[PDB]
């Protein structure tokens, strides 16, 4: 039923820029905040960015703060992450991830849908 | 990042359990800790809890919990499908939402 | 099945996919305890509670019928 598709990830050279999407199906999307996680080969999950259902929050992690920005259409079921002044560190795996609201802490369920993530290499 | 150790193991029918430790602001804050399992390849899956017990008191093949600011997943009735990396994750107030940096699990024969 | 129906139907007014499963879980039949004293035990926060109890006592009026 509920699924998440991204796109747009490719080799860019370091200082270059990219954009990501993220299709949404099955849910209402407005309904939900939306996350990006990411994941070096052989590496762990660092989250990266989170935008709330209306969109009039954001939120992003210290080592892409200035450099990345988050937004989302509502009326297409898209979630976007604008990369810019990208370098090899940024160089992953992106996923986006329907999350939970981090207003329902101390009961926050965590990202109950992801995608099939979408491979960015900055070489 | 959340604290777990880099390997866990065991053999079908074993009971396993994987740590996560942070810090007062995150886990510590938290009533509810988050998992995920991730098979190789695969994207990360939010593991989902049963709330019904079995009628013998049989453990739940997945269960967690949370003291302070450690969390706890257990995996019991172990098998081979279960191997894979485990993370936990966290709210945290200013960082937003934090991972641990994965468990792998191996199912032994 | 009305029975599967009405609980889809409820399960629908909830967001993440945890609390949705509180109430599958609760829908499911327990003829030796009340849905009180299943409740009782619940260890997922006030939001499971919600939901498992709202779906395990519309199957029980249900299965009456």
């Amino acid at each position: 039923e509920v699924q998440l598709l991204e796109s747009g990830g490719g080799l860019v050279q370091p200082g270059g820029s990219l954009r990501l999407s993220c299709a949404a199906s099955g849910f209402t999307f407005s309904s939900y905040a939306m996350s990006w996680v990411r994941q070096a080969p052989g590496k762990g999950l660092e989250w990266v960015s989170a935008i709330s259902g209306s969109g009039g929050s954001t939120y992003y992690a210290d080592s892409v703060k200035g450099r990345f920005t988050i937004s989302r259409d509502n009326s297409k079921n898209t979630l976007y992450l604008q990369m810019n002044s990208l370098r090899a560190e940024d160089t992953a795996v992106y996923y986006c991830a329907r999350d939970d609201d981090y207003e329902e802490w101390p009961w926050y369920y965590g990202m109950d849908v992801w995608g099939q993530g979408t491979m960015v290499t900055v070489s | 990042a959340l604290t777990q150790p880099a390997s866990v193991s065991g053999s079908p029918g074993q009971s396993i359990t994987i740590s996560c430790t942070g810090t007062s602001s995150d886990i510590g804050g938290s009533k509810y800790v988050s998992w995920y399992q991730q098979h190789p390849g695969k994207a990360p899956k939010l593991i989902i809890f049963d709330v019904n017990r079995r009628p013998s008191g049989l453990s739940n093949r997945f269960s967690a919990s949370k003291s302070g600011n450690t969390a706890s997943l257990t995996i019991s009735g172990l098998q081979a499908e279960d191997e894979a990396d485990y993370y936990c994750t966290s709210y945290h107030p200013t960082k937003t939402i934090l991972f641990g940096g994965g468990t792998k699990l191996t199912v032994l024969a | 099945s009305t029975l599967q129906k009405k609980i889809e139907e409820i399960a629908a007014k909830y967001k993440h996919s945890v609390v949705k499963k509180c109430c599958y879980d609760g829908a499911c039949v327990n003829n030796d305890e009340t849905c009180e004293q299943r409740a009782a035990r619940i260890s997922l926060g006030p939001r499971c509670i919600k939901a498992f109890t709202e779906c395990c006592v519309v199957a029980s009026q249900l299965r009456a019928n």
